[PDB]
């Protein structure tokens, strides 16, 4: 149908689970659309010239194109158009902060009619492609006789690796942890981003023909000149890990832990591995009073994962 | 302006004919162009018979002996400056006449009086002489005329051989002579005193006066010509000259003989359209035919598919249409063979022609019905001339043939029925073509790889192709074009982007393709050309198609029919050929074509199906142009045809240019493949493939008709191979070599650039794996596609700067705008002065600059009431002007509000639809405006969707709520430049204070038109650009029509400065103005005022959604819904801040250059330099044609006069002197005067006085009444109000009751006339054009397009003509007689009653939007009864009285015509 | 007429490019019309210059010969279509001609270019 339905419909995100139920488990809080409601919520976009929904998306997806190809069925072509310009569309639709990038700028948001649910439709039309085997690895047609190395298994590393392998080269990743995926697997908690789609995409990458080198530190187990001599080119994507600190009267007491180790132990326990810092250690918050310092989404994830594990009282201090 | 003829029916010479011809010429001085000099004219001519007695007496006086047989005289214009070229010309003439054997009597110097010619028409005056030749061989008279014709042709060729200038032969015959020159119309018998003699007596006379568009007269250009006289203009002259060049190579006739070789270039160089048509007319007449047959062949009638004409005439017109291409255009013709005297009209009937028969055996025809004075007690019949009609007088027999009698007498010479049946059609062959042999559609991969090689994107199939297959009509866009021009882009823009379409300004009206569709044909003929100077059966044996476009099955059937007579030509060039592979391929194909045509082939198929990974495809346009031009220049085009199979055609613009370049038929197979591949996926729904193909072909046909209608060409045969386009961005050499006749003012890329683009795109398509087409941004912005003028960051920065009121943010915006790569022509220019900078605080104040900007018109139909009110409030606050646009305005805002806001608009528009134009709407302004063409869509009417017309707009426009309103492309009032002058006179009479503005659109040749309208007393010219926004218009008209304003403005300025006319008008421009740099550049080019438009809408909240037509604009700018109009966020302070910043930027720039005023910079072109983009683009654009600086002289470079250009005073002045007690006390009056046809706008100034004093409805009906006796002029009582009653005894000329607003007009024949009231035409053309209230009772037959755009008037007439009640919107109209074809076309409001006797209305009516029935309700019989009773009371007719007497039996003869949209809205239903 | 100028320009450009030389562009000669009389001004033509460069690397004598042939053929072509008021005062790479119908002492006023250094 003619998709100009922002006049006689109203924005409504998919169904959310109540607050009395979210506090217990560690699963996600939203749910995938129903076909009858996604087909309607994708009909609201105005197909506007000069689409501000694209100008403010750092990857610059052709949002109106698959937003149109969704409202008329034809979900295969929509998935194709969406995947043609973004490697991790489901992770993006799950974690990308939309109130400042895409759902915060399109023409019907400036007019206070509510904004199109772009990220949820992205998730919908990209997850329904798994459920029918439409996603296939990008194997290189003609094997090229060169080798490229990358340092890091995060989003940038994985995207560059997939692109290089699609070109025809041969790639070798180098990650420090045991499970690849960067802080997408250890930093971001389980309620924001489920740990199944990450490993699904990593397994697809492995099927494409990449080579994984887990448990391999670039500082200890190797050196930059060595890897430089090995391949034709190396891509440094190691990220950032040196955390800040605070010096004040009492900054040397006990039970003053950093956020990253707490989140890492929480994710590990959510996977298993029965790390000892969770059993007998200050990385559990069963019946204690937790206080976090600093702001941003890091403090948000910390305070939420603290209130998950009991934590009779939790507070946050922003300046 | 005007043409006319007088003829004695019995065919006997008498002095009265010449006397009346001179008297008629003495009284056309009001339609011509006045001058401050008083002696300067622009042409006049008379054409009479040879007075044998005069010249025989002269010969006797010399000393010879007067011969017995008729004597011959020739009039020649010899050079005057040099006394030696005269002797050379005399030597040539004498040695050529004596070469045949005739006897020369001598030369005679025509006595003249030079003291009455102006200063410029006298500096180029030739020496006028006459030569007397006698027939001593005793040969017959027809052979004498043939010999004289051949002698004249050979003399012209000889004198053109030695390159002698200023030589002309006005006439050379023994039957007729021509006296013409460049003097005033009334000063003819003073410059040529010979006509005052008593011996000049003839039996026929023709006269003509013209209205020139420039001020450099040339004597050999005045009319009449030899055997013709034309009033109007011919549309297809560049298309007819080519086909004449093609026909010349085979025509021959045994009458001429060897001398036929001296008649090969039949159309000379340096003539006008009416000279070319005349030359071909004469060469066709001299070969055996007669004037009626040649008129029928050259300017045919409308071959309507109706049963209202006998099939004898149908066979006749079929033969005439099959033998020769028509010559279109508005035309009133008054021609004369040696024997016949014929007066005729064109196919549409745009010019007027009225005739009169007297009892003295005299017929007088002309453009007005009061030129000669005739007592009413001596006329026999008054009449008119419909479209395509003609009236003839046979002098050798002394008979008068009217239209149908002449047709019947002409259809008895040859058995056309047995000749026409030799043709064969195509649909029969497609049916007998068995449904076998359907090939396999190409694979998806092959289809994508072929589509990528031409740059087709996925939006080209989801936006502009899906509507075609789905509904059968082209798409609709909603905003102006902001894309870079074709040559300045970096993506692959096809070659069909470099050609802009053409249209017709005031000099020529367009044609309505939605209503007047019955006179437009798309026929095609294969195997048609031949000898046009014989009569046989082989001329009507050919293949006939009903459309130039073909599908694949039809093309295969046509190929099977052609068989082994066709020749297939490859059109591919090797990708690895080299740097000059395209040139070699062009030479190869243009040689193979000539080699195959000489070998007996009669069909050339230009197929490019061989495109592969190693062969690129030549662009079809360039290939077909080269081939057609080579076939034309080698005398072979008349043998074969030219069929093209292109793989790039997707829209209606590609077929347009392919057919305009010269191709015969065009088959697009890739579009059909894409359609089939999209259908097999199940996207269209449930319609079959045949339905999709039918809808696609229908859409293509309608698009071709719409494109061809923007110019006035109504037949495809005379449009093909004429090159009715304009090339922008192409080299002069390439265009002049490969394309027949086009202009390329600035140069462009040669063949190397085209080869580079083609090869790069082909490599991208065939060297990489394609998985899907690019999304592409050409109509909507995308990150991958091209660049646009309005992008996100630009808009947001501008809006923030205007809201927060910070000059620094606006400077940031202007920097962001001026830092992108070049996209328009003004980006390659650079400002560079040589003075020293001045402090910023010395330039003009900001107010004095803001009072130079305006906002263009934006109709209330497109915008919301809030946005219109906001703009009007903002502009009236700072002192500048605003505009209301079409669609009228609300009267309640005619006063300042309580807070001090002025919601009015200082500039009212006069659109084509006359949507709200009343008598009070015109007296509430400071400047009027005549919108001829819009920036976005030129040569077309503005549209308004149905749901956009709410109740408020319905009451505001006097229309039906909820129905689509499309203005007519023409004005029905401006059919030539004299019509524009008349309309300007009317508009300056109704408002004694406003200035009249004319709005044009830039193109090639606009300079002459601007110089013409400057002589019509207009004082403001507006040059819109090609990038102007709009509310609703098709995409093909947005993207491929118009030209950048930099060309039009720079041409108009130069042309006006050249004719010493720039110092009288002010120039104004708009379209694509965003920053102050553009304003300064436009001021340097010549403009003085500036229009902003779209930027204003962006300051109020518009974010370029481009959904204006769909009525769902989010911010609520262009919406009529309520819940969306609640989202308006506009504010006048925003517009004020925008204008303030724009003025401060101009102040900054002027201070930086070194001047202190915008006056010091207007016209100073030398401050502009051209810089090239670099040494990697290699575009040869030379902007010097627009940088040319003509030196003004002693006048300034801008307008240096105050007030409007005044006009001469009409009769109304005297009336205002007499009806003083009406304006001082308010008492009834009663006046009587005498009317004459040289008195225009009778009773309009009085209407202005009454409207200003009492209002439109302040006086009772009939408060002041005027009685006129005689022939009223033009625009009788235009814009009259209630309380005024004009009563005419006699007849009115034209435009009677235009813009009536409650008044009353009564027209009746005189008491002493022996004329049936219901059998003689009493009023003229375009009656009640756009009236809103009042009455009008005529006692005769109306003219043409009777009651067009009527809205509230009630009119009763005893007849009508063609296209009556066209697009009527409200009111009642009774017609007591027959009607013409296409009755009630596009009617959407009101009701009509027709008194029909012969039961023929179902044959004439256009049963598309109306239904016709019998009267069944007494409530509707009482209306008719009262109307006819009031008619009888007012006009005292006798026919209507007879009808009223026998009411019971005549009430069963009336047909009631009711629109379809008012069937469920009437209070009393029309049914039982 | 502003159309015969375009026809003449088309002819000149399509004839110069027929040999293979490279056209740099046109230039409008700055003049001062305020010193010409009344009759020598009514028939004044439009004065322009065209810049042609030798890109083929041919010698100078052959360059002059080619320019001479080009000028002759241009004159023939423009005389073909019966266009008046067209003249080529000079076409060479060695010399140039400044002439007109002004006074003898008013030359360096009508043509200020000669006042350059
Ligand atoms: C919604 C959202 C939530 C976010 N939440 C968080 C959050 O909770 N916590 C947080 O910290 N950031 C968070 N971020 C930040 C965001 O994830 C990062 O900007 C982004 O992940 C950067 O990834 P990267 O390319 O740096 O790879 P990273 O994810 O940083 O991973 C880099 C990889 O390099 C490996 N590596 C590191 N050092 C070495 C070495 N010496 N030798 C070899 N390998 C090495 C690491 O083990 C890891 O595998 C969030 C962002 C968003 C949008
Ligand atoms: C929504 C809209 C409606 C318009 N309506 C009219 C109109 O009714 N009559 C008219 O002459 N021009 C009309 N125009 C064109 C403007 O008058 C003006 O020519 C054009 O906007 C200039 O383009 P610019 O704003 O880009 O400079 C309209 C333009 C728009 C955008
Ligand atoms: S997301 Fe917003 S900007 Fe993009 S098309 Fe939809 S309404 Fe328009
Ligand atoms: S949610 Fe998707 S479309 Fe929106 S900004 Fe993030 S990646 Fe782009
Ligand atoms: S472009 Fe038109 S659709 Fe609305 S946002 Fe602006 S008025």
């Amino acid at each position: 149908q003619r998709m100009l339905g922002f006049v006689h419909t109203a924005q409504r995100m998919p169904d959310k689970r109540p607050a009395a139920e979210r506090r217990q488990d560690f699963a996600e809080i939203y749910a995938r659309f129903s076909d009858e409601r996604a087909n309607e919520q994708a009909n609201r976009c105005s197909q506007c010239g000069v689409p501000f929904c694209q100008v403010h998306c750092p990857v610059s997806n052709n949002i109106p194109d698959w937003l149109k190809l969704t409202s008329e069925g034809r979900l295969e072509e929509a998935y194709e158009v969406s995947q043609a310009t973004n490697n991790f569309p489901e992770i993006c639709g799950r974690i990308c902060p939309q109130d400042r990038l895409c759902e915060g700028n399109c023409v019907i948001e400036q007019s206070t009619h509510g904004a199109v649910t772009i990220g949820s439709v992205e998730k919908y039309i990209n997850d329904t492609a798994w459920d029918q085997g439409w996603v296939k690895p990008r194997t290189p047609s003609r094997e090229l006789g060169l080798s490229v190395g990358v340092i890091g298994a995060g989003p940038a590393g994985l995207a560059a690796a997939e692109e290089l392998r699609a070109k025809g080269y041969e790639v070798h990743v180098y990650d420090r942890y045991d499970r690849m995926g960067g802080l997408l697997v250890y930093g971001i908690p389980g309620f924001k981003l489920e740990k199944s789609v990450v490993e699904r995409r990593v397994k697809l990458l492995a099927d494409a023909g990449v080579i994984y080198h887990p448990n391999f530190e670039v500082g200890r187990d190797a050196s930059l000149p060595e890897l430089r001599r090995k391949h034709v080119a190396v891509l440094v994507a190691t990220g950032v890990y040196k955390a800040r600190d605070i010096k004040a009267p009492g900054s040397g007491l006990g039970n003053i832990v950093a956020a990253l180790d707490y989140l890492t132990t929480s994710n590990k326990v959510s996977l298993g591995d029965t790390v000892e810092a969770y059993e007998n250690g200050s990385l559990n918050a069963a019946g204690k009073h937790v206080v976090v310092l600093g702001g941003g989404d890091t403090a948000m994830d910390c305070v939420r994962t603290a209130i998950r594990q009991g934590a009779t009282s939790v507070k946050c201090l922003y300046r | 302006c005007g043409v006319g003829f007088i003829a004695a029916i019995d065919g006997k010479p008498r002095r009265s004919v010449v006397e009346k011809g001179i008297e008629a010429l003495k009284a056309v001085w009001h339609r011509g162009a006045v001058d401050a000099d008083g002696k300067t004219g622009d042409g006049a001519g008379i054409h009479v018979a040879v007075p044998q007695k005069f010249f025989k007496d002269h010969v006797k006086v010399i000393g010879h002996r007067a011969p017995d047989n008729k004597l011959a005289v020739g009039q020649v214009f010899l050079p005057r400056i040099s006394l030696d070229a005269q002797e050379a010309c005399r030597c040539i003439v004498e040695t050529e006449i004596l070469a045949f054997g005739y006897y020369i009597y001598g030369w005679r110097q025509v006595p003249i009086n030079v003291d009455i010619i102006g200063e410029k028409a006298n500096a180029t005056r030739p020496e006028i002489e006459q030569i007397i030749v006698g027939n001593n061989k005793g040969v017959s008279d027809e052979q004498f005329e043939l010999d004289l014709y051949i002698i004249r042709r050979r003399i012209e060729k000889a004198v053109k051989g030695e390159q002698i200038n200023d030589f002309y032969i006005c006439s050379l015959s023994a039957r007729s002579i021509i006296y013409k020159g460049m003097f005033l119309a009334e000063q003819l018998t003073t410059f040529y005193p010979d006509l005052l003699d008593e011996r000049f007596e003839s039996d026929f006379a023709i006269y003509h006066q013209r209205y020139s568009t420039n001020t450099f007269p040339t004597w050999p250009l005045a009319q009449p010509f030899r055997m013709l006289a034309h009033n109007g203009e011919i549309n297809t002259v560049k298309g007819n000259v080519n086909w004449m060049k093609a026909h010349e190579t085979r025509m021959e006739h045994p009458a001429f003989g060897t001398h036929m070789q001296d008649l090969k270039p039949v159309i000379g160089v340096g003539l006008s359209d009416s000279g070319s048509l005349d030359t071909v007319f004469e060469v066709m007449v001299r070969a055996g035919r007669t004037a009626p047959m040649v008129k029928m062949m050259l300017v045919p009638q409308a071959l309507t598919s109706s049963q209202t004409t006998p099939d004898n005439h149908k066979a006749l017109i079929q033969y005439c249409n099959s033998v020769m291409e028509p010559w279109d255009g508005p035309a009133a013709l008054a021609m004369t063979d040696g024997r016949w005297v014929v007066g005729g009209m064109d196919r549409n009937g745009l010019r007027p022609m009225r005739y009169t028969i007297t009892t003295d055996g005299l017929i007088i025809g002309g453009s007005e019905t009061g030129m000669v004075k005739i007592d009413e007690t001596q006329v026999i019949e008054k009449g008119r001339l419909g479209p395509g009609e003609m009236i003839a007088v046979d002098l050798q027999s002394g008979k008068l043939y009217r239209d149908r009698e002449l047709k019947d007498h002409l259809a008895t010479l040859k058995p056309w029925d047995k000749w026409v049946q030799n043709t064969t059609h195509l649909d029969e062959l497609v049916k007998t073509a068995s449904l076998k042999g359907e090939p396999s559609d190409m694979d998806k991969a092959e289809l994508r790889r072929r589509q990528q090689a031409f740059g087709l994107t996925m939006e080209d199939m989801e936006l502009i192709l899906h509507p075609m297959v789905e509904d059968g009509k082209e798409a609709i866009g909603s905003m102006g074009d902001d894309s870079p021009i074709a040559v300045l882009s970096d993506k692959y823009r096809g070659l069909h982007h470099f050609f802009r379409q053409n249209f017709s300004q005031v000099t020529n009206p367009p044609i309505d393709s939605l209503r007047e569709r019955r006179v437009m044909s798309l026929k095609t003929r294969l195997g048609n050309l031949g000898n046009i100077l014989d009569e046989d059966e082989t001329q009507t044996r050919l293949l006939q198609l009903e459309s130039p476009v073909l599908t694949t099955a039809e093309f295969r059937a046509m190929r099977d029919y052609m068989g082994d007579t066709a020749a297939e030509i490859d059109a591919t060039f090797p990708v690895d050929g080299g740097p000059e592979a395209l040139r070699d391929a062009l030479r190869r194909i243009r040689q193979e074509t000539e080699d195959a045509v000489r070998g007996g082939a009669t069909h050339v198929i230009l197929t490019d199906e061989a495109m592969g990974p190693a062969r690129a495809a030549i662009p079809a346009i360039l290939a077909t142009g080269a081939v057609h031009t080579h076939l034309i220049r080698s005398n072979l085009r008349t043998f074969t045809s030219l069929n093209v199979r292109t793989a790039e055609g997707l829209d209606t613009h590609y077929f347009a240019v392919l057919i305009g370049v010269g191709a015969t038929t065009v088959n697009a197979y890739l579009a059909q493949e894409a359609i089939a591949e999209r259908h097999r996926r199940g996207l269209f729904g449930s319609m079959p493939l045949e339905k999709g193909m039918a809808n696609y072909k229908k859409a293509i046909d309608d698009g071709l008709l719409k494109i061809m209608s923007k110019m006035g060409i109504s037949v495809i045969s005379s449009y093909r191979g004429g090159g009715n386009f304009e090339a922008i961005g192409l080299s002069r050499a390439l265009v002049a070599e490969h394309f027949p006749a086009m202009v390329s003012r600035i140069s462009g890329i040669g063949l190397n650039g085209i080869q580079k683009k083609v090869l790069e795109q082909h490599a991208t398509a065939y060297n990489e794996e394609v998985v899907a087409l690019p999304v592409g941004g050409f109509y909507r912005f995308r990150k991958s596609g091209d660049r646009h003028g309005w992008e996100g960051g630009v808009i947001h920065t501008l809006q923030q700067a205007v809201t927060n009121d910070s000059y620094t943010t606006f400077k940031k915006y202007s920097e962001q705008v001026n830092k992108r790569p070049p996209m328009q022509l003004r980006d390659l220019l650079e400002l560079r002065s040589t003075k020293a900078p001045v402090p910023v605080d010395e330039v003009e104040s900001i107010t004095a600059i803001r009072k130079r900007f305006i906002t263009p018109g934006m109709s209330m139909g497109a915008l919301s009431p809030e946005a219109h009110g906001t703009l009007n409030v903002a502009m009236n606050r700072i002192g500048a002007k605003s505009d209301s646009g079409e669609g009228g305005e609300d009267p309640a805002r005619f006063r300042p509000d309580k807070n001090g806001d002025n919601w009015n608009s200082a500039i009212k528009q006069v659109a084509s639809g006359r949507f709200g134009v009343t008598a009070e709407y015109l007296n509430q302004c400071r400047e009027l405006e005549i919108k001829v063409a819009q920036g976005a869509k030129p040569g077309e009417g503005g549209q308004l969707p149905g749901f956009k017309v709410t109740e408020m707009i319905a009451r505001l426009r006097h229309s039906t709520p909820g129905v689509m309103l499309i203005s007519p492309p023409p004005h029905h009032d401006i059919y030539s430049i004299e019509d524009l002058a008349q309309l300007i006179y009317d508009l300056k009479q109704i408002n004694p204070d406003a200035k009249v503005t004319v709005k044009l659109v830039s193109r090639s040749g606009i300079g002459t038109i601007a110089a013409g309208v400057a002589k019509a007393n207009a004082d403001i010219i507006l040059i819109s650009g090609n990038s102007g926004g709009t509310g609703a218009s098709p995409q093909t008209s947005i993207k491929f029509a118009g030209l950048p304003w930099e060309m039009g403005l720079s041409e108009v300025h130069q042309v006006l400065t050249l004719n010493r006319l720039r110092h009288r008008v002010r120039l104004r421009t708009d379209g694509g103005l965003k920053t102050g740099r553009d304003i300064v550049i436009a001021a340097m080019l010549g403009a003085e005022e500036f229009g902003i438009g779209t930027a204003s809408l962006i300051a109020m909240g518009c974010i370029m959604v481009r959904q204006c037509h769909s009525n769902t604009c989010p911010v609520g700018v262009c919406v009529q819904d309520d819940k969306l109009r609640q989202k308006f966020v506009g504010t006048p302070e925003k517009v004020v801040n925008l204008f303030t910043f724009l003025a401060e930027e101009v102040r900054e720039i002027l201070a930086g250059l070194g001047f202190r005023s915008l006056n010091e910079v207007i016209g100073r072109t030398d401050l502009l330099h051209q810089v090239s983009r670099g040494a990697e683009h290699l575009d040869d654009l030379d902007l010097n044609p627009r940088l040319a600086q003509v030196d003004p002289g002693e006048n300034a470079r801008y307008c240096t006069l105050q007030g409007r250009n005044e006009v001469p005073d009409t009769l109304d002045a005297r009336i205002v002197a007499d009806a003083r007690p009406l304006f001082e006390e308010g008492e009834k009056m009663q006046l009587a005067y005498n009317a004459r046809n040289t008195q225009r706008a009778i009773g309009t100034r009085l209407s202005s006085m009454v409207t200003r004093k009492f209002g439109m409805f302040g006086l009772q009906p009939g408060h002041i009444t005027i009685r006129l006796r005689g022939t009223a002029g033009q625009s009788l009582g235009a814009f009259a109000v209630q309380g005024i009653k004009l009563e005419v005894m006699g007849d009115a000329n034209d435009y009677v009751g235009k813009g009536l607003s409650g008044g009353t007009i009564v027209v009746r024949p005189t008491t002493s006339s022996p004329l049936e009231t219901n059998k003689n035409t009493i009023i003229g053309n375009t009656v009640l054009y756009g009236a809103t209230a009042g009455k009008l009772f005529a006692a005769g037959q109306a003219g043409e397009r009777f009651a067009v755009r009527n809205s509230g008037a009630t009119v009763v007439v005893e007849g009508c003509g063609s296209n009556g009640c066209e697009y009527m919107t409200g009111g009642t109209a009774v017609i007591l007689g027959r009607v013409g074809d296409n009755f009630a076309a596009g009617m959407t409001g009101g009701m009509a009653y027709v008194y029909d006797l012969d039961d023929s209305l179902p044959l004439y009516i256009n049963d598309e939007s109306v239904i016709f029935q019998r009267i069944e309700v007494g409530h509707y019989e009482s209306q008719l009864k009262h109307l006819i009773e009031e008619h009888v009371t007012e006009t005292q007719s006798r026919f209507a009285a007879e009808i009223l007497n026998d009411w019971a039996r005549e009430v069963t003869k009336f047909w009631q015509v009711v629109p379809k949209e008012m069937l469920n809205r009437l209070e009393v239903p029309v049914h039982l």
